[PDB]
């Protein structure tokens, strides 16, 4: 039920990551030669360009957007042990740098809007840092708030998008160390209001192979959570709280339709279709059937 | 004399352009007699600063479009009966086709 | 028609907010305005959006009997 098309865009070098905005009208593509671009769209249905600049001293890995109720903020992280914040004055300018790392930075993500304007950043040394902006007037003033150690090399992070009044803020981080020894790879933390700190919640001991990406699912008023893991086989979990908070953990998907290593995972707006891009050059979409069973619903070739 | 004649014929867009450019001090200062407003925040009932759009106590965007739900940095149309409003043209377009307040408070904001 | 005892659940009021956010994502703004007009009538326990308001310069007390005169001053 899914078709393909080719978008009319020209790029000089290989692309590394692509992200969208809230409404789905803008775009940002980090490239190989340390250049990022903005791709705006018109009523007719075509993409034009608006900006292009060089940012870091090394390869740029991931870029992401921020909620419109704060501005037109972006975020990028590179191998040069830095992560920068941009804005829009029709020329983007730099407003802050995060130099407090001592090794390559691999991921940067924006916290949900319902808790202010915060930022999460993990390094290869095995540490995550939670930043914040006390005022939404000055984007040059940031403060380090929390510090979490994982004791393992970090590869991916993800926030919990739930915005209920009975769900504490929680984060998840995965590892990719290829050691012969068997150890847990995915960890989950949560923030305790009474003591104001982040504590370990659960460790998915069922996973020992390296993990390359992790993504949560928009809650949309559900009674549990959904998580997806990107490893030698795509896995889908289900974390449900039992009245740190105890959780019940299950498995509902162990697809092997790649014969390779999956590399990226991303959900849609409602939280019912999944996208997986592997090492065979094809993108496959999955979706739950009419009997709460996950069955593949389309193969797309590059 | 020129300004009075212009105001008789109801041409404000030129009358005020004369005041903006006129070389006399009194006529230039004639533009700034009680032409500044004071706006506070309805959640906390405290006056706001001069160059900001966020409340310093509640820490929430007090100037939100009732229609487009974005931040209003520029012009802000306001209603004196229910204290709801937003962007100029958004509200003007909305009221053309309906007679209810966009915020949804049961107020006929034009007396029908 | 449901009574005010059912609408006060913290689970019924999450679905409505999620629906409103979904509508705003697609920029169906007038549809959301109509939905809000319908909802504010179907239940009286909700609260319309809280915004700015103007004040009398000398009085201070919330202008909101000469029509160009402060209500209290
Ligand atoms: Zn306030
Ligand atoms: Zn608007
Ligand atoms: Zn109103
Ligand atoms: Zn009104
Ligand atoms: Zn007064």
């Amino acid at each position: 039920m899914f078709v393909a098309r080719s978008i009319a865009a020209d790029h000089k070098d290989l692309i590394h990551d692509v992200s969208f905005d809230f409404h789905g009208r803008r775009m940002a593509t980090c490239s190989s030669d340390q250049s990022v671009k903005v791709w705006d769209k018109s009523e007719s249905g075509d993409w034009h360009c608006t900006a292009s600049w060089k940012t870091h001293s090394g390869s740029v890995w991931r870029v992401t957007w921020a909620h419109p109720e704060f501005g037109q903020v972006l975020a990028s992280c590179s191998f040069d042990r830095t992560a920068a914040v941009w804005e829009e004055i029709s020329h983007w300018v730099k407003r802050t740098t995060l130099v407090d790392s001592r090794t390559s930075v691999t991921d940067v993500k924006f916290a949900p809007k319902h808790m202010g304007l915060m930022l999460a950043t993990c390094s290869a040394d095995g540490i995550v840092r939670i930043y914040e902006a006390p005022d939404v007037m000055n984007l040059s003033q940031w403060s380090l708030q929390h510090e979490i150690s994982c004791k393992l090399s970090c590869s991916c992070i993800s926030w919990n998008p739930s915005s209920s009044r009975a769900h504490s803020p929680m984060i998840a981080v995965g590892s990719d160390d290829s050691s012969p020894n068997a150890m847990a790879k995915v960890q989950i933390f949560e923030y305790n209001e009474n003591t104001r700190k982040y504590a370990k919640a659960e460790t998915l001991m069922t996973v020992t192979d390296p993990v390359h990406d992790i993504a949560f699912a928009p809650n949309l008023g559900r009674s549990f959570h959904i998580l997806a893991i990107a490893t030698k086989d795509v896995r889908i979990f289900t974390l449900k709280p039992v009245r740190p908070t105890k959780f019940e953990i299950h498995i509902v998907a162990q697809f092997d339709n790649h014969n390779s290593q999956v590399w990226r995972v991303s959900w849609n707006i409602t939280g019912t279709v999944l996208a997986s891009s592997g090492d065979d050059g094809c993108v496959r979409l999955w979706k739950a059937n009419y009997m709460d069973n996950w069955k593949c619903t389309g193969i797309l070739k590059g | 004399s020129y300004i009075d004649l212009l105001q008789r014929f109801r041409l404000w867009n030129v009358s005020n352009e004369v005041v903006k450019l006129s070389t006399s001090r009194a006529v230039s200062c004639l533009n700034q007699a009680s032409t500044t407003l004071h706006v506070n925040c309805s959640h906390c009932k405290r006056p706001m600063s001069s160059r900001g759009w966020v409340c310093d106590r509640c820490h929430r965007c007090a100037s939100m479009c009732a229609v487009c739900h974005h931040v209003v940095k520029g012009l802000f149309v306001w209603c004196q009966g229910c204290s709801h409003g937003g962007h100029l043209q958004h509200i003007m377009k909305w009221l053309e086709g309906s007679s209810h307040c966009p915020a949804g408070c049961g107020h006929l904001c034009e007396y029908s | 028609g449901s009574p005010l005892d059912v609408l006060k659940d913290e689970r019924v009021q999450y679905w409505i907010e999620n629906y409103r956010n979904l509508l705003d994502a697609w920029r169906f703004w007038h549809k959301r305005a109509e939905f809000d007009i319908h909802r504010s009538k179907l239940d009286p326990s909700s609260k319309p959006l809280a915004q700015v308001f103007v004040s009398c310069n000398f009085c201070g007390k919330s202008i909101s009997s000469k029509v160009t005169s402060c209500p209290g001053c």
